[PDB]
């Protein structure tokens, strides 16, 4: 098999500047008829993979000009002039010179864009779980960056640990944040025997931490 | 307007069997080779098989071979994928591609375990529960398997301030996720929130009215 | 991530009156002049109340003025707009706007004429019914009044080859329109198909199953 | 008021191809800063009017280097380096230097692309509605290019006119393509006392006309 080798793996671009993918073929990769079967493919967050540029430099329908692809025989590469926040993604290289299809092992571009610091909301379990024994507590981080953040959780102002689970979303492509939620997953009799629920928020975009809570049963 | 739908995903035994489906439209389908490939989530593209235009040549990767099967039937523009003795590695979302295209993928998961339902749970807003300008509010999609479940706010016109998060497998290997949404502070009261939610491998659909309460 | 969000829009009899609200988030409210501005169908922009930055400032067309009244409130970060004495040529989408942004609008509708929902019919495909190499279905959405209705399909989770025409008037003078999809042929059987309208003013939701007949 | 007067306000465009739209004012935008509040907007199908391009040349977050504007005074020009099918809908420019807010009368820019024949699709009025007392006949021509077609309806090879009403999209952001509906309507009645009803199109993209139709009980 015909091995795709990418540099970077990992693509920190602040907006509006350029960004540059390498990729390397483990055996050259132009074809009987003198044609480079090399392609870039790239995939959204949540979407399929779609094609970019096929063929070392030829836009695919709809792709824009600050999409450029050069190269020739194992070494090519993928450059975008101006990094828009909707180019946000993971970039594949790949050959179909021969058999087999073969691809990159992916190059997430990540926006740099200026701190946010995240909206925080907190969430009581819902009288409805309850009944059926246990009590999930939410805590929303929305629309923030970096996307490096600390949740703690504290009941009664006891530290929690190992009972909660987070979710990271991926990058926006339209405002280039992140948002996270974190679970809180516990027995309804221990939900019934505390009374401060707390949950508290660490990031680079709040000059100190930030702390929403509710007391079980007051609203 | 080129077309790629997948179909016949969902969970099996280990060593069972699985059949995928993928029509195709908007292109001349015999003229182009296919293939499979999948994706586990966080992973990258792993080729699963391919076949060419006639078909009558295909290609396995030893990971699948002589287990998966790649047929093609050029007049239904469709192709076909027979997945025998599946193992639990084979767990991903499978996608159907041209080389041009890719449909949207279809999910297969291979497991020792049955298919279960969720729960949907309010996540409710208030106030001074804002946090400048906007509230919060949500929904708590609970305790399904297997993957995948859709969630939409207001039957799909309410889109913007959405977000939907992944799913994650809690110690009991159930699925649990959330899925919020934040408006403006002021026009809570001015519109009602219903989040839609659909687990098909269960036949599971929920739309839960997610209300300020007191 | 900035929001507006405009409410309050709907029928009113000639004469009558109604209030619109704008509720704005994820920027500096009060830093920031606003206005109104109205669209019908087909037609272009046409401002009808601006008001300043501290609220002590407004301006009105001769059109709307005298009628018209542009309010604020900078800590609810909200902007209202009391329409009294509608007139029939008032008819119209009506925006709230900063300048760098733009509600999604709300629908205002001036009119002697009383609120029906809509009927939703099944526009049923079929096998034998392909247009190469696509299959076509919908839902046609008709005698209703006044504007708007929302239209999905599978609550959201469908919306490639989606087309959802703009409404007409008939002579009857109630709005109808249709709604359909297509699909590659052969995944006609593989998947359910429902549309879901609203019809917020006459509060209606019908989901109607779509299926091919025999 | 000062008056904002675009040309030309129908701009048809091969993609790739370069594109420029004029903006005069009746009057000077220059504010007593020495700032020129001139803006483009542009309002895709479906959707509000978004911010553009701000004070001439400024491009707005999330806007590409293909649009870029100029000008100065009275006279000022928006230019797209390459229209992409994106770009579809109508752009207007505006003036906030002084009161009131005014906007240019919008103009709508549409892809050249290359020709595609409608896929035609005709459906029977539900059993559902003939309850109701009226039938409705509908047929679709799907992502056709250009605009332009025509629909004829045939009860009993009998050409129809007056009962019928057409709708069509607006030009698709993704392919450049026009979809049309087009309903006939008439009575139970009247619909049960013929038999074969048909749909015909004629479309530049078909060498000849195509026709669907069905038979009413089949």
């Amino acid at each position: 098999d015909i091995v795709m080798t990418q540099s970077p793996l990992s693509l920190p671009v602040t907006p509006g500047e350029p960004a540059s993918i390498s990729c390397r073929s483990s055996q050259s990769l132009v074809y009987s008829n003198g044609d480079t079967y090399l392609h870039w493919y790239l995939q959204k967050p949540g979407q399929s993979p779609q094609l970019l540029i096929y063929k070392v430099s030829n836009r695919f329908s709809g792709v824009p000009d600050r999409f450029s692809g050069s190269g020739s025989g194992t070494d090519f590469t993928l450059k975008i002039s101006r990094v828009e926040a909707e180019d946000v993604g993971v970039y594949y290289c790949s050959q179909s010179t021969h058999v087999p299809w073969t691809f990159g092992q992916g190059t997430k571009v990540e926006i740099k864009r200026t701190v946010a610091a995240p909206s925080v909301f907190i969430f009581p379990p819902s009288d409805e779980q309850l009944k059926s024994g246990t009590a999930s507590v939410v805590c929303l981080l929305n629309n923030f960056y970096p996307r490096e953040a600390k949740v703690q959780w504290k009941v009664d102002n006891a530290l929690q640990s190992g009972n909660s689970q987070e979710s990271v979303t991926e990058q926006d492509s339209k405002d280039s944040t992140y948002s996270l939620s974190s679970t809180l997953t516990l027995s309804k009799a221990d939900y019934e025997k505390h009374k401060v629920y707390a949950c508290e928020v660490t990031h680079q975009g709040l000059s100190s931490p930030v702390t929403k809570s509710f007391n079980r049963g007051e609203c | 307007e080129v077309q790629l739908v997948e179909s016949g995903g969902g969970l099996v035994q280990p060593g069972g069997s699985l059949r995928l489906s993928c029509a195709a439209s908007g292109f001349t389908f015999s003229s182009y080779g296919m293939s499979w490939v999948r994706q586990a989530p966080g992973k990258g593209l792993e080729l699963v098989a391919s076949i060419n235009s006639n078909g009558g040549s295909t290609y396995y990767p030893d990971s699948v071979k002589g287990r998966f099967t790649i047929s093609r039937d050029n007049a239904k523009n469709s192709l076909y994928l027979q997945m025998n003795s599946l193992r639990a590695e084979d767990t991903a979302v499978y996608y159907c591609a041209s080389g041009d295209y890719w449909g949207q993928g279809t999910t297969v998961t291979v497991s020792s375990a049955s298919t279960k339902g969720p729960s949907v749970f309010p996540l409710a807003p208030s106030s001074k529960s804002t946090s400048g300008g906007t509230a919060a509010l949500g929904c708590l999609v609970k305790d399904y398997f297997p993957e995948p479940v859709t969630v939409s706010w207001n039957s799909g016109a309410l889109t913007s301030g959405v977000h939907t998060f992944p799913a994650v497998l809690q110690s009991s290997g159930l699925y649990s996720l959330s899925s919020v949404v934040t408006v403006p502070s002021s026009s809570l009261g001015t519109q009602t929130y219903i989040c839609n939610v659909n687990h098909k491998p269960s036949n599971t659909k929920v739309d839960k009215k997610v209300e300020p309460k007191s």
